[PDB]
């Protein structure tokens, strides 16, 4: 077909056959791409391959156009010519191809396999028309890494609360964080149909699962889980529209005598209605969805479309809408497959509603007046492009938090990403700061809360309490074994267990560790419930016990203590072997 | 309250209800489930404790055979069952459901109300006639009485159940034939609706009432519409012995399949009923997905002969009894016309044709004399017509 | 879809002739009438039977 | 006659054995079983008379509700010729996923879509059979 070059928007009909997505290139850009790197395959409306009866020649620079077909030196007719000549490669629109110099970072974006962190460092600084193609090829290479993977299957029906898994032997069984969905399949007479899309979580003893569910179909013997294979599918819209300002509230007219339980948010809603797009940074425990309900009810008469990238967030906003929002004028959007345990109590699946709850995973191409995006650090630039293409609104709000879970980016293993390089909107929330925030913490005592607000924040959080004073930091020597792919520190837990008789308070103690093997063996020698750091961001507790195994990069990142230790409301027994985690939060010494 | 709950169970459907429970509480009954999951299996008589029952009373305060089951379970099961019922609402062979949430203590429990069901189900009748016990049979007497098959004084008889001291029990059982045939037809309609609506599920005998309506969608997986399949392996198979005990297909020997119309005026010379057998199979056992050969000569093996013969032994009870027996054919030997049997029309094996017929023979050897003297074609053709009233068995000739 | 599903489910193989699909499922009928006698013979009054 | 009935093979055989009983050549009601091009003509000649006793609404294409992409089509999977008898398509795809240009061309060319979608017609201007408008 014919369209625009990816980096100069000139008319062209060339596809570089060696790329992942094979994008459009003009003659100048395709030529420059096929001299520099190893990419030596180009596709016009007909492929640039040697059209001999039998031959294998694909490099255009030694391919020759003879008559009607393409040939190499071995079998070309005496008539010229080489396609790759005169500083160009043959193709449509030779008169309108404008040259450029962005071939360097284009090659860096194309030939990379996205393993090291510098690829994501380099994928966000570029001109953003190239950033869409970078996001598309990153999602595509993630997909092809996913396609070379093995399936799961359930053993039997074991229990309602927990299941057990059976796996075909030979290829690795995964990490089970909630971010890795597995699609079920009824292999019945003789058809294969989708029923449920489960994730799993690390077991108690041997092979076990604490799961999260999709459909009330009870899973029988003939059910095996494939991870997922939803294709990356082309994107057009930019990740962000330009920031333009309006003199008044355009397209939105207020109400009268709304409410007073969020009375410190009206001018915030006005500033939302002034400009094009707004950002609110939400620290843990602020009521971001409550702010969403308030802004929706300020203009109770226009399109407010709620979109959350993840389905925990849409469940949260659904129960929030039950708590506050009027019921009948709301619509949750169910996908074609009913991807999770869908909350169906409203006017579900109505494209002609006002308050629309949906996921980017199954957005329809509808209109909007102001759109509400949720959980930004989850959202990748591909999803931002999708939500901009499918949903169009006069005003935008983006709520999320950089310090929380970012997007997973399972291909990245070496080099921790900095919070602005999570996505574009996170970069906007750091570089120029957030357009708003809700500065209030309602779970943390004064000392812990101003230590987290001193480490990264601008002291934005306070305490609606005084210090509880069972938040302890210990000097644990931590003899390690790590006779597993993870790290194990049992005698350190033995020291902690040699305590806890001087503390009658926290006997419901919640074990929290960033290391998985210690998490699994935690409820083994001692009968205290155990949860990893992946159980955070939505749950709050009163008594948390922390056992740190190693002092390394995984145990040095501060966001991740921020998401782990904020769960404790009135008490945390934080035991570490690190000498640097120490003056950051000034606990007692003992 | 115990009265507000009943008034809600009423709904738009104007009826009066008499509580079989006690103060909006679950009534415990002792039914005959067909259940298969990973911990219990088989066709056994269980005890269900999840259904409050209310009996509808018509004019004259007479309690009739029409109940209101208001089974209550969790919220997401209510959700899925509403969705599946909405997909399957238009089918006439579906019990009219009613979905509502009600207040019990301070909390909302969802109740699904099935309307106008019989007291017993298909599985109850199948279990009563399949696990019979002459000392303890109260779910069979009640079924026989409530549908006017007997008079409730038939059970005072010396032997009301024995087939050799009381052949009239066959006539008594035959009164359920038109109640089972309509149930089969409604099963076909429900299967067609599931197939068109794209719903995958397993049809059990305990999910269809004695009228024929289906009312349970607990494990009905929905898929792309038009690609769903019903699993009727365990439905038609247990019900299979009942289809001839109660003579459920005796209405197919009447024109327009109406019990008031006279008999089909069958042709005497007709012996090949392959098309009629196929039509009956596709009308009743439509979604039985195994291959059915009316003539058993085409069967795959000895496990296909039994299956097609099992279907034929019922499909041959709607055809005239004079169309069976050997198939004779006028052959000529030595210029003289024989009449010999060149085949058979089995009731079970269908039509079987001889592979070696010699229409124009010259010399008859001892083997040929033996064959042509053994077969009854010669004697029955030569003999006089007989009408023996001493026996009910068919008489051919004397 | 309703009457079409009815007549297809009534079929044995699932195959029906095409000429009877409108004959049994079409909800609207048009009669083209060349002269008055045929009008008096086929659709006289406000209701008729075809 | 039944409206849904399209297979008149038994009736054709009964007519042949009642009238042309001692015509000793083989007669196939469905011409798909014929021996060669001299057997197609013979059986077609018998059928062109044997098809004048059957209703004219039982001929025409044989449609069948197939499902594509989860949506129900109604397409012609055969024909009931007056001369060649009943002919069934060897390639019917009851559950299709993607429709290529060949499939769009076939499913748009056949009258099953249009006649099924169209309104019923009764044209008194002509004696020819009218299907739909
Ligand atoms: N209008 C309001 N007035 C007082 N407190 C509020 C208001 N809105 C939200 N909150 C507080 O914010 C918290 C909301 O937490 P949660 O419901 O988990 O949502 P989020 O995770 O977005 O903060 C509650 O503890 C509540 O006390
Ligand atoms: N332990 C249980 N208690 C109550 N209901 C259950 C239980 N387990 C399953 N069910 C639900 O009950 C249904 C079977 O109910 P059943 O006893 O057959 O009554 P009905 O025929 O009215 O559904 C299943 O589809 C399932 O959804
Ligand atoms: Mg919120
Ligand atoms: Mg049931
Ligand atoms: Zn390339
Ligand atoms: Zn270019
Ligand atoms: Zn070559
Ligand atoms: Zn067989
Ligand atoms: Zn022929």
């Amino acid at each position: 077909a014919v369209g625009a070059c990816v980096l100069c928007n000139s008319q062209t009909s060339l596809r570089c056959g060696a790329c992942i997505r094979r994008p459009f290139l003009c003659c100048k850009c395709c030529y420059d791409h096929v001299i520099s790197t190893s990419h030596k395959l180009v596709l016009s409306v007909n492929p640039y391959v040697c059209n001999a009866p039998g031959c294998d020649v694909t490099d255009v620079t030694q391919l020759y156009l003879g008559g009607m077909s393409y040939y190499c030196k071995s079998h070309k007719p005496p008539i010229s010519f080489p396609l790759c000549a005169n500083g160009q490669v043959f193709g449509l629109y030779k008169n309108t191809c404008v040259g450029s110099d962005n071939v360097t970072d284009f090659n860096a974006i194309a030939t990379c396999d996205w393993t090291n962190a510098g690829d994501y460092i380099l994928a966000n600084t570029c001109t953003e028309r190239l950033k869409l193609f970078a996001a598309e090829t990153l999602k595509a290479t993630e997909e092809t890494f996913k396609l070379s993977y093995g399936i799961a299957t359930v053993r039997e029906v074991l229990s309602d609360r927990e299941l057990h898994l059976s796996w075909e032997v030979g290829k690795p069984r995964p990490p089970l964080n909630r971010n890795y969905v597995f699609t079920g399949y009824r292999v019945t007479k003789n058809s294969k149909v989708q029923i449920g899309e489960y994730t799993f979580e690390k077991g108690d003893y041997g092979d076990a699962v604490v799961y999260r569910g999709t459909t009330t179909y009870k899973l029988n013997v003939g059910d095996y889980f494939v991870l997922t294979s939803h294709t990356v599918m082309p994107l057009s819209a930019p990740t962000l529209v330009p920031q333009e300002h309006y003199v008044r509230i355009t397209g939105l007219y207020p109400t009268l005598n709304i409410s007073d339980e969020f009375s410190s948010n009206v001018a915030n809603y006005q500033k939302v209605g002034m400009q094009k797009y707004s950002t609110l940074q939400g620290p843990p425990g602020t009521g971001k969805s409550h702010f969403a309900i308030g802004l929706a009810l300020y203009y109770p008469s226009a399109r407010i479309v709620y979109t959350a990238c993840s389905h925990a967030a849409v469940d949260a906003l659904c129960e929030k809408a039950l708590k506050y929002l009027p019921i009948d004028k709301c619509s949750r959007i169910i996908p074609a497959r009913a991807r999770v345990e869908c909350f169906d109590k409203f006017k579900v699946n109505s494209t002609l509603e006002q308050y629309v709850f949906c996921t980017v995973n199954a957005l329809p191409e509808t209109t909007a007046d102001i759109v509400v995006f949720d959980e930004i650090s989850m959202a990748t630039n591909y999803d931002l492009s999708v939500v901009n293409a499918r949903l169009r609104a006069k005003h935008y709000v983006y709520i999320g938090d950089p310090a929380q879970l970012p997007a997973p980016r399972t291909l990245l293993t070496k080099g921790t990403l900095e919070p602005e390089y999570f996505n574009s909107v996170c970069r906007l929330m750091k570089t120029i700061g957030p357009d708003m925030f809700l500065g209030t913490c309602r779970r943390c005592p004064a000392e812990i809360v101003d230590t987290v607000s001193a480490l990264v924040y601008d002291n934005k959080l306070k305490a609606h309490k005084d210090k509880s004073a069972q938040c302890f930091k210990m000097f644990y020597k931590g003899v390690i074994t790590h006779d597993v792919s993870s790290a194990i520190n049992r005698p350190q837990i033995g020291v902690v267990r040699e305590f806890l008789t001087r503390n009658p308070a926290w006997r419901k103690a919640v074990f929290i560790s960033p290391y998985n093997s210690q998490n699994a063996v935690a409820s083994k020698i001692l009968g205290l419930p155990t949860q990893t750091v992946d159980s955070s961001q939505g749950s709050e507790y009163d008594y948390v016990i922390f056992t740190q195994t190693t002092e390394t990069a995984h145990s040095c990142n501060v966001n991740r203590f921020n998401v782990a230790i904020t769960r404790a409301k009135v008490g945390i027994l934080c035991i570490m072997s690190d000498r640097d985690l120490y003056d950051k939060l000034q606990f007692t010494s003992l | 309250d115990a009265q507000s709950f009943l008034n809600r169970v009423c709904g738009v459907s104007a009826a009066r209800l008499t509580p079989c429970g006690t103060g909006t509480s679950t009534d415990v009954v002792y039914r005959a489930f067909d259940i298969y999951n990973d911990k219990v299996a088989g066709f056994a008589k269980f005890l269900k404790t999840n259904c409050c029952r209310f009996q509808e009373k018509d004019e004259d305060d007479n309690l009739i055979d029409s109940y209101f089951v208001v089974k209550r379970h969790t919220f997401s099961n209510y959700q899925h069952e509403e969705t599946i019922y909405n997909l399957l609402k238009d089918c006439p062979a579906v019990a009219k459901h009613d979905f509502f949430k009600f207040r019990i203590d301070g909390d909302m429990v969802p109740h699904i109300s099935r309307q106008r069901l019989t007291k017993y189900t298909m599985a109850d009748l199948v279990y009563a006639l399949r696990h019979f016990d002459e000392g303890n049979c109260d779910t069979l007497k009640e079924i026989l009485v409530t549908y006017n098959c007997c008079d409730d004084d038939y059970f005072n008889k010396k032997d009301w159940y024995d087939f050799v001291e009381n052949p009239d029990i066959l006539r008594v059982y035959a009164n359920l034939g038109e109640r089972v045939r309509q149930a089969l037809l409604k099963t076909v309609q429900f299967c067609d609706a599931m197939r068109n609506a794209g719903i995958v599920g397993v049809l059990t005998l305990d999910n269809q009432d004695l009228n024929g309506n289906w009312y349970d969608f607990g494990d009905f997986i929905q898929t792309t519409p038009g690609s769903g399949v019903p699993v009727v392996d365990s439905y038609y198979s247990l019900l299979m012995p009942i289809l001839t005990l109660t003579r459920a297909l005796t209405a197919e020997s009447h024109v327009d399949t109406d019990l008031t119309k006279p008999y089909i005026k069958w042709d005497l010379l007709k012996y090949d009923f392959t098309e009629e057998r196929l039509k009956l199979f596709d009308r009743y056992f439509k979604y039985w997905d195994q291959t059915y050969h009316p003539n058993c000569v085409n069967c795959l093996d000895d496990r296909c002969i039994l299956h097609c013969a099992n279907f034929n032994v019922l499909f041959s009870t709607v055809f005239p009894p004079t169309s069976f027996g050997p198939l004779v054919r006028k052959i000529f030997v030595d210029g003289v016309p024989f009449v010999v049997s060149t085949g058979y029309h089995f009731r079970e094996l269908g039509v079987v044709h001889n592979q070696d017929v010699n229409l124009h023979s010259s010399r008859l050897s001892f083997k040929e004399l033996l064959v042509y003297a053994a077969d009854p074609a010669m004697h029955a053709a030569s003999g006089n017509l007989l009408l023996d009233k001493r026996t009910t068995c068919f008489s051919v000739a004397a | 879809n309703d009457a079409l599903n009815n007549i297809i489910n009534n079929a044995r193989d699932g195959c029906v002739p095409l000429n009877i699909i409108p004959l049994t499922t079409a909800a609207k009928l048009m009669v083209v009438i060349p002269d008055y006698n045929t009008y008096k013979n086929t659709c006289d009054g406000t209701t008729f039977t075809y």
